[PDB]
């Protein structure tokens, strides 16, 4: 159903997407091409 | 003595906005980014300190000095085409009996020490040897 | 007497020999630290400290949570702990990338790639362990009365 | 031959208007003359830096003596004034007969432009400005009686002034003391610790026991103020005093003789408030001051002069020295003898501890007649001492700094305290770098998780004493101890030392005047957010401190100065890194702790104390006791303190609170103001200078001191002068308008 | 300024006492008590000791502007 | 007095007795002519 | 030969260690007390003195009060993690600030600051007006 | 780092090469001017970026010109 949809992004869009971008941003910032 | 060791560095200036690698290099020629303290029984920095039993503080433990007897010879490297100049202005300004110009630099630096020498001008060398 | 020397009798280093820093008491703990300890392999290493720092993460949580009052506040305590373990390995994996690298040789060296790639393993999993074993001593306490 | 002589020289300074009329004659620089207008300002913050003016500590030493004489003459003359307004322009006749129902007035506005509405009904067919001082309690106390007797204050107080202010002339002009004679430190804290505060003391004392006890007594019982006998009366019929006192009959030969108590009639150590006044028993107080006299005259004995006896002050600091702290206090006789910046630091840090004391002391333990009852004036007491205070702490830390900079050698402090102390300076400012950290987090951290909950809907969540609770332990149980003093750990006490501490409600006029103070969870929370404000005031004022002459970043900070700019753009920029800059800084944050400090005192008070008591035993606080649920939250203090307790100055308008109203509003703007000097800078305003200097050329006209924009530093300081203003200014407003309504 | 003036021209307009601004907006005191002061009980009263309403979020944004602006400073 | 004279011709000083008279100027005005916000 | 001081938690750190350390000597005549950049008071030794510092100014800010003390045969090098060392001060053995026949003129551009190119002109350039 | 120029209008004074805080400027023989004398600035590697040097010169317009470039360890001051 749709409406479970709210309670199964949210907490991906908020904690597991965010986290997972800040981690590929320090790997990047902190490697030497 | 490699006299460019600093500027064999890994330092690449860019272009605009960068003085370069100057008259002793911009950077070291080797990367502070080391790793952190290592359990007792090891070592980290690559030619880092043995902290002994106290390998929290190995850090504090110096490696890195200056000789004495070292510190003669790098003044004198680095100081080279200076007393090269001196000697030679000595030598054009027709010297009193004059043989060579490495004997004449014994001979004026055997007065006078080297640092002496280094930082008197021609006429008062000329004073000195004449004899 | 004076109980304050400059370190290694270095007079131009940063630093200090103070009771604190350099005591029998400060040395022998720090050097019988996981940590710092002699002999212990990597695995090891992590896997002692994990078992320390999970033990004692259960708590905060389960008494002082949202569902603090709950019935299932224990349980819940128990997801949190090991949901902050998760953070704190991401953490400890993403250091050793960008400070070791990705190829290594000197091995048995904590501060190698493959060692902290060990060195991580062992607290995740003596972490996780660490506070399932927490739950299991909070879920009867005893008197100790006879 | 006697090691403590004067040495005087005569006619050092001849008196004449000549450099009156050479501006800059102190300076060398400033004394060429003006080519720009920063030598205008330069004169002004030059004037009273005598360090820079000479090079001989006699001439230095010699200017601050007379300077200070000035002072006390500035000093004299403000007291006078008082004395006679409240003569000539005060109802202090019509309150002394009337203490609870006339309002205390001293001053008065002409009817110029409808000014005169400020002119207020207070009472006594008197209208005027309600004044806020305290000084009619004072002179009850004292027992004035008269407004005769206020005038001739006022004399007195006039020709001290002037006497004074010949002393300075005197002493600087005609009879200049030599450095040897200042150099004297025992003789000198003997005679100010035996002279000026024990016969002080001693002095007071028999004014109290001769002059103000009697009368205060039969004042109070409800003798009218004109049929109490004069003043001299009492000092000659020593019946008159014996009816009043049954133990002036005696005489002093109980004195003389071992038995002190035959004068328990007048000396006593009763504890509490009187009833009848609320205020502190006057028997009490001059017990306190005979007390301290004696101890303050036998203090005084302590130090060597010219009769062998005694202790130098040298060899104790010497003899103290241990283990851990190298050479000890070797090192700072000399110092504090050399240098009087460093003098001035200890001096200015312990007299502005003090006020901050006197403030908290004189609320919870009210010292004059009708003063706990007059709200308005326990607020403005309580406000203005915790602020001279603060500025007095942190000035202490500037005037230090500014002798590392400028007096410290290091030939003269090799392994002493203070050697060892610049060279551990990593490791104490990290640490409090980190305590002000731990605090901070922890402590606001507080307000706003219980912010969220109520927002949240979930109020079981908050730390309050309906959930979480943290209450303040260790504070409760002092209480109790101090509590249960009088008459165990104190047995010949009759009564607390406060009625804070515990004990029954002190009622005077249907007004309540001291209550016991709980302590509970907001309490705890409060407390420790005045921790961590004071805790980083510290680190930035002792930062500057230790790092004043140099640093890491900076390695030769002392040639620089006390006071320079930067050191340039270079080191990724080096802005606002000398010692001046962190007193710049300390004193912003000083501004914060005061603030809240006096917020705290004003919503509890008027939360948990003051308030109307029945005949019965119904308290009726002025707020209602909100201080409990609704300050543990930010919106609490934003709504249920500043934005309610504020309605009495913004309605101020129409009456003869309108004065609040307009300074609320006259101080936001000049905040506001300081915003452009601390956010801007010189390179911007010089510009647009040239521009505007442009339009005057081209009129043919233009000024030789040619304008320049304000230094750096004069732009930081006029910002923190003009923020400092606005923001106390406001307050000023708020907590005096509200205060005259709520009493 | 310019928001200022809208928001409060027709916020009186719409209560139906177009007076107040007319009178009140000649001086600076009006402009704090009879608009910043007197509007906003609402906002300051999403939340309180004794529940909440669907104006809490719009109360803790107010506050949280606050903490950010100084902390600019 | 020459030298007196002078420190009474500095600005500050003249400022202020400026100041002064013309406040004071001002004020009188009102005092006998109150309550004017034209010329009637 | 180094100097009498008791320690301090300013000396050097790490980099000084891993990346470069610097060095500075002199002589004197008599013992006598001296301020450390560091922080702090230290003895000089009569005759040779050798200190460590992390910083080349920290060592020449030394200098400074040195001629103070009326010494003017200070010399500073640099250690590099390896060992190698670099004489940087005074470098040709006559201090900077006293013309010394011999020394070339670098970084020098032969007109008024007013008469460098437009920055629209050097446009696409990679190069800057006051390098053009 | 950092790039240092020097002009032609300089005097020779020697007061820039006496305020470098980090020996970055040396005092060079010239002819453009009475003095003989002109600045340069061999070791730019070591310029922190204060500018003291453009505050000591005499000249209309600074003779010796500092413009802030690249940043290394030496130029940051970083003693750590
Ligand atoms: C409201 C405005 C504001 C705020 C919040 C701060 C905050 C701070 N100032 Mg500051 N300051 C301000 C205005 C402000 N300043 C102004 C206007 C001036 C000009 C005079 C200064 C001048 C100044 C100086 C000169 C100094 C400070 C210092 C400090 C720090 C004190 C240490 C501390 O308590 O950390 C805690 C900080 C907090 C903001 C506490 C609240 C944060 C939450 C509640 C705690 C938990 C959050 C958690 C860590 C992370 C959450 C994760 C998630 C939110 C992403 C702190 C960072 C001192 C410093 O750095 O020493 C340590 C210092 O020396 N300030
Ligand atoms: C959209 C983002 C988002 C979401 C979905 C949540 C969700 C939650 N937060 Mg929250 N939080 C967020 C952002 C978010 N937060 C941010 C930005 C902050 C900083 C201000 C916080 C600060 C915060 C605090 C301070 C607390 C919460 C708590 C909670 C939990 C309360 C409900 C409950 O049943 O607790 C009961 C808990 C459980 C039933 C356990 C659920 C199982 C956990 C969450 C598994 C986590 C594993 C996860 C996959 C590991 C991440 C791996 C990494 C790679 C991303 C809930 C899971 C509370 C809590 O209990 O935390 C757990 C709590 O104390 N949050
Ligand atoms: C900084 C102050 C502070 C404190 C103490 C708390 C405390 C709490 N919050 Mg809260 N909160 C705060 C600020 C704070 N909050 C702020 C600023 C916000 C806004 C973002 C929130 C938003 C928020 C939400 C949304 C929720 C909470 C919740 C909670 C509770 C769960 C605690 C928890 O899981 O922590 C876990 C803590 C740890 C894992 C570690 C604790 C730190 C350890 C003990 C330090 C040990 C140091 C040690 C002694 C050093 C010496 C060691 C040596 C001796 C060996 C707890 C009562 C939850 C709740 O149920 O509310 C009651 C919840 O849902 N908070
Ligand atoms: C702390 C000291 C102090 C303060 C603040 C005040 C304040 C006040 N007094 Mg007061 N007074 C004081 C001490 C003080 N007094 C003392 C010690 C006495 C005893 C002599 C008096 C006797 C006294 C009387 C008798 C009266 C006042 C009045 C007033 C009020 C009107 C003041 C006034 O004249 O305005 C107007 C100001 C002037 C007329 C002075 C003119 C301005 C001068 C010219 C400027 C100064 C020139 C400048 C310094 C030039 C420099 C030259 C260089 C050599 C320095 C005002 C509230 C009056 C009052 O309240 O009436 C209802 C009033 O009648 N006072
Ligand atoms: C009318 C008497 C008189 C005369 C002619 C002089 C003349 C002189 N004094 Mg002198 N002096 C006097 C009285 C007098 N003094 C008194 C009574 C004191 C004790 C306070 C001093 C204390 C004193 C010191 C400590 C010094 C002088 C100095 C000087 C010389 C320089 C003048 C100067 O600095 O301008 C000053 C001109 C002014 C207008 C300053 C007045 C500032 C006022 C008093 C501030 C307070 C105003 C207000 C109440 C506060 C703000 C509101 C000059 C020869 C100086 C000198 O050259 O020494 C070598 C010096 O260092 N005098
Ligand atoms: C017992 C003698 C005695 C007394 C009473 C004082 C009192 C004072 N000294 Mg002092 N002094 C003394 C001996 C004494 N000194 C000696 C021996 C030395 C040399 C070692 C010094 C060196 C010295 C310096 C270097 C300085 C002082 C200063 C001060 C004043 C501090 C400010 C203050 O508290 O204001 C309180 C103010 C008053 C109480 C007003 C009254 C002041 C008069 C002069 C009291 C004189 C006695 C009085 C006439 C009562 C007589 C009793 C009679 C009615 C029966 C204060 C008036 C400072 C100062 O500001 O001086 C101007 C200062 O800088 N003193
Ligand atoms: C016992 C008190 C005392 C004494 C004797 C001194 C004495 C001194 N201080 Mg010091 N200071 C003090 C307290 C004191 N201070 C306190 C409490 C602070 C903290 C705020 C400071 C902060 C401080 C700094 C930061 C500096 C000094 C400096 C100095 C020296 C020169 C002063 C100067 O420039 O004169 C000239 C005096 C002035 C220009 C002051 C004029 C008053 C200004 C304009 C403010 C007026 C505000 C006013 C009350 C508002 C009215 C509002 C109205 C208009 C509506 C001198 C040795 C300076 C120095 O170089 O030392 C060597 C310096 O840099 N002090
Ligand atoms: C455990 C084996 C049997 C469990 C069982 O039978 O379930 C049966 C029980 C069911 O217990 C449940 O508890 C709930 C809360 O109280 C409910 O209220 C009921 O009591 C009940 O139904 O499971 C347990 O609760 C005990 C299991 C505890 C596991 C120990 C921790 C081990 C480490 C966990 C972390 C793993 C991650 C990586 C590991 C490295
Ligand atoms: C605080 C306990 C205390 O007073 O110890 C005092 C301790 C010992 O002092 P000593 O007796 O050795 O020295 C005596 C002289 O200082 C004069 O008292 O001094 C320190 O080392 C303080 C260390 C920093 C303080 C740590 C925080
Ligand atoms: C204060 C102090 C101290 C300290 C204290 C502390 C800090 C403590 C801590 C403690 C702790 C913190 C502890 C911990 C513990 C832990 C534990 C005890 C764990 C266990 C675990 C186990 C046993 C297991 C698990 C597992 C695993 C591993 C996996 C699988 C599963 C299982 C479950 C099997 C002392 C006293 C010394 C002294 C004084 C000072
Ligand atoms: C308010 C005021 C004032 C004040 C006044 C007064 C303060 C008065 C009083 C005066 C007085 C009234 C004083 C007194 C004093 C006394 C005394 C100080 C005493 C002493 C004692 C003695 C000295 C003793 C001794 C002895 C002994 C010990 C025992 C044996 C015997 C013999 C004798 C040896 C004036 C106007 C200034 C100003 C304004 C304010």
């Amino acid at each position: 159903a749709a409406s479970f949809l709210p309670s199964i992004l949210v907490p991906l869009v908020g904690l597991i997407f965010p986290a997972f971008s800040m981690a590929l941003f320090f790997l990047y910032v902190q490697t030497d091409d | 003595v490699d006299l460019d060791y600093g500027m064999k560095n890994s330092y690449v200036p860019a272009t605009g906005g960068d003085g370069g690698q100057g008259q002793f290099g911009a950077q070291s020629p080797n990367d502070w980014r080391v790793a952190g303290t290592s359990p007792v029984g090891e070592t980290s920095y690559a030619g880092a300190a043995d902290g002994g039993e106290e390998p929290w503080f190995a850090e504090a433990i110096s490696t890195v000095s200056l000789d004495l007897q070292k510190a003669d010879e790098t003044l004198k490297a680095f100081t080279k085409d200076a007393a090269a100049f001196k000697i030679e202005e000595f030598a054009a300004e027709k010297p009193y009996g004059f043989t060579s110009s490495d004997a004449a630099m014994e001979e004026l630096v055997g007065k006078l020490g080297y640092s002496k020498f280094l930082e008197m001008s021609t006429k008062q060398l000329m004073k000195t040897w004449g004899t | 007497a004076n109980f304050i020397k400059p370190y290694n009798d270095d007079p131009f280093v940063g630093h200090l020999a103070t009771p604190i820093t350099s005591s029998s008491l400060t040395r022998a703990l720090l050097k019988n630290l996981p940590a710092y300890r002699f002999g212990l392999t990597p695995l090891l290493r992590g896997l002692e400290i994990g078992l320390a720092h999970g033990y004692f993460l259960i708590g905060p949580f389960a008494q002082l949570g949202p569902l603090r009052n709950s019935d299932i506040g224990l349980l819940a305590g128990f997801l949190s702990t090991i949901g902050l373990i998760l953070i704190l390995t991401l953490g400890l994996t993403i250091y050793g990338a960008a400070a070791f690298g990705q190829e290594k040789s000197n091995g048995s060296e904590l501060q190698t790639k493959k060692s902290w790639d060990q060195f991580k393993g062992g607290f995740f999993v003596g972490a996780c362990g660490s506070a399932g074993f927490a739950f299991i001593c909070l879920s009867s306490i005893p008197t100790f009365a006879l | 031959s006697k090691n403590v002589q004067v040495f005087v020289e005569k006619d050092a300074v001849e008196t004449s208007f000549a450099k009156w009329a050479q501006p800059g004659h102190f300076s060398r620089t400033l004394a060429k003359g003006p080519k720009t207008t920063t030598w205008i300002w330069n004169l002004h913050a030059d004037a009273h830096d005598f360090d820079s003016q000479t090079s001989s500590l006699e001439e230095v030493s010699r200017k601050i003596f007379s300077a200070h004489f000035g002072q006390l003459a500035i000093i004299f003359l403000w007291i006078s004034g008082m004395h006679f307004h409240g003569a000539y322009f005060s109802n202090y006749s019509a309150w002394l007969t009337d203490p609870i129902s006339i309002k205390q007035s001293s001053q008065v506005v002409w009817p110029i432009v409808g000014q005169e509405i400020l002119n207020a009904d207070v009472g006594g067919n008197f209208q005027g400005i309600q004044t806020t001082s305290g000084w009619f309690q004072m002179w009850r106390a004292e027992g004035i009686t008269s407004e005769v007797e206020l005038y001739w204050t006022a004399i007195g107080g006039l020709a001290m002034s002037a006497i004074m202010l010949f002393a300075g002339w005197f002493h600087y002009h005609k009879a200049a003391p030599k450095l040897e004679w200042f150099q004297n430190a025992e003789s000198m804290m003997n005679h100010h610790l035996a002279g000026l505060l024990g016969l002080g003391c001693l002095s007071w004392s028999g004014h109290q026991i001769h002059i103000a006890l009697p009368i205060n007594k039969l004042l109070d019982a409800g003798v009218s103020p004109q049929e109490i006998p004069l003043p001299h009366e009492f000092l000659i019929n020593r019946d008159l005093m014996a009816q009043l006192y049954p133990s002036f009959s005696k005489g002093l030969a109980p004195f003389f003789g071992g038995n002190w108590g035959e004068y328990s009639d007048f000396l006593t150590f009763k504890g509490g408030l009187n009833p009848v006044t609320g205020g502190l028993w006057l028997s009490d107080i001059a017990h306190h001051h005979l007390a301290l006299s004696v101890l303050f005259i036998i203090a005084g004995h302590m130090y060597r002069t010219n009769w062998g006896i005694g202790h130098n002050m040298k060899e104790i600091l010497e003899a103290h020295k241990g283990p851990f702290t190298g050479e000890g206090h070797k090192g700072l006789y000399e110092i504090l003898t050399t240098s009087w910046h460093a003098q001035l630091a200890i001096n200015l840090a312990m007299m502005g501890s003090l006020s901050i004391i006197v403030a908290h002391h004189m609320y919870a333990m009210p010292p004059y007649p009708y003063l706990a009852t007059d709200y308005a004036t326990q607020l403005s007491l309580f406000t203005h001492h915790m602020w001279i205070g603060g500025f007095c702490v942190v000035g202490g830390a500037a005037h230090g700094a500014i002798f590392m900079v400028r007096d410290y050698t290091p030939a003269n402090n090799y392994n002493n305290l203070l050697d060892r102390v610049l060279r551990h300076r990593d490791a104490i400012i990290s640490h409090l770098n980190w305590v002000c950290i731990f605090l901070g987090c922890h402590a606001f951290g507080f307000y706003i998780h219980n912010d969220t909950m109520r927002a949240l809907g979930r109020p079981q969540d908050m730390f309050s004493d309906k959930a979480i609770q943290l209450q303040p332990i260790f504070a409760q149980w002092i209480q109790n101890i101090h509590l249960l003093a009088p008459g165990t750990t104190a047995p010949n006490a009759l009564a607390t030392t406060s009625y804070a501490f515990g004990g029954d409600v002190i009622e005077v006029g249907g007004k309540i005047a001291m209550m016991p103070i709980k302590l509970g969870t907001a309490d705890f929370m409060v407390h420790h957010i005045h921790a961590f404000t004071i805790h980083v005031t510290v680190l930035i004022l002792l930062k500057g401190v230790l790092y004043a002459r140099s640093s890491k970043l900076i390695p030769d900070k002392a040639n620089l100065g006390f006071r320079f700019p930067c050191d340039g753009p270079g080191r990724g920029g080096t802005c606002q890194s000398s010692s001046w800059d962190h007193v710049f800084l300390g004193l912003f944050w000083m501004y914060n702790s005061i603030s809240v400090v006096i917020f705290h005192f004003s919503w509890k008070m008027q939360s948990d104390v003051w308030g109307t008591i029945t005949p019965d035993g119904a308290i009726s606080h002025i707020t209602g006791g909100n201080f409990a649920q609704s300050s543990i939250t930010i919106n609490g203090w934003l709504r249920d303190f500043l934005w309610s307790q504020a309605s009495q100055v913004i309605q101020s308008y129409g009456s003869a609170s309108s004065a609040y109203g307009l300074i609320f509003l006259g101080a936001h703007f000049i905040w506001a103001f300081s915003l452009m000097f601390l956010f801007s800078g010189r390179g911007y305003w010089q510009e647009l200078i040239e521009s505007i200097v442009w339009a005057h050329n081209k009129l043919n006209f233009a000024p030789t001191i040619q304008p320049r924009a304000l230094s750096i530093t004069q732009g930081r300081a006029v910002g923190l002068a003009h923020y400092l203003l606005g923001g106390i200014g406001t307050t000023w407003a708020f907590f005096l308008a509200r205060a005259i309504s709520i009493t | 300024w310019v928001t200022f003036y809208w928001h409060w021209k027709h916020m009186t307009i719409w209560g139906g006492n177009p007076g107040q601004f007319d009178e009140s907006s000649n001086y600076i005191m009006g402009w704090l008590r009879d608009y910043l002061w007197l509007n906003s009980s609402p906002l300051i009263n999403g939340y309180n000791p004794f529940g909440m309403n669907n104006l809490s979020v719009w109360s803790w944004m107010f506050l949280f502007g606050h903490l950010i602006w100084a902390t600019g400073f | 007095m020459n030298d007196f004279q002078k420190y009474l011709s500095t600005a500050p000083v003249l400022l202020t007795l400026w100041m002064t008279f013309t406040a004071g100027f001002i004020i009188e005005v009102n005092r006998f002519f109150p309550d004017m916000l034209g010329l009637y | 030969p180094f100097p009498t001081f008791g320690g301090s938690t300013g000396g050097w750190l790490r980099a000084a260690e891993v990346e470069e350390k610097y060095a500075i000597t002199w002589t004197s005549t008599k013992e006598q007390i001296f301020e450390m950049p560091t922080g702090g008071a230290a003895i000089m030794r009569n005759g040779e003195n050798l200190l460590y510092l992390a910083r080349k100014e920290q060592c020449l800010a030394l200098s400074t009060q040195l001629r103070t003390f009326k010494i003017n045969d200070y010399k500073i090098y640099r250690i590099f993690p390896s060992g190698e060392v670099q004489y940087l001060h005074p470098k040709d053995g006559v201090f900077p600030e006293k013309v010394n026949p011999g020394r070339t003129s670098v970084n020098s551009r032969g007109f008024s600051i007013g008469k460098n190119p437009n920055p629209a002109s050097i446009k696409f350039s990679g190069i800057t007006t006051y390098e053009s | 780092s950092h790039t240092v120029k020097i002009y032609d209008t300089c005097i020779g004074c020697t007061q820039c090469v006496r305020a470098c805080p980090t020996d970055v400027l040396e005092m060079v023989p010239w002819d453009g001017c009475k003095s003989g004398q002109i600045a340069s600035s061999p070791r730019v590697e070591d310029c922190v970026g204060c500018k003291r040097c453009e505050t000591a010169c005499p000249t209309d317009f600074l003779s010796v010109r500092v413009y802030l470039g690249a940043e290394t360890t030496r130029s940051l001051g970083l003693a750590y």
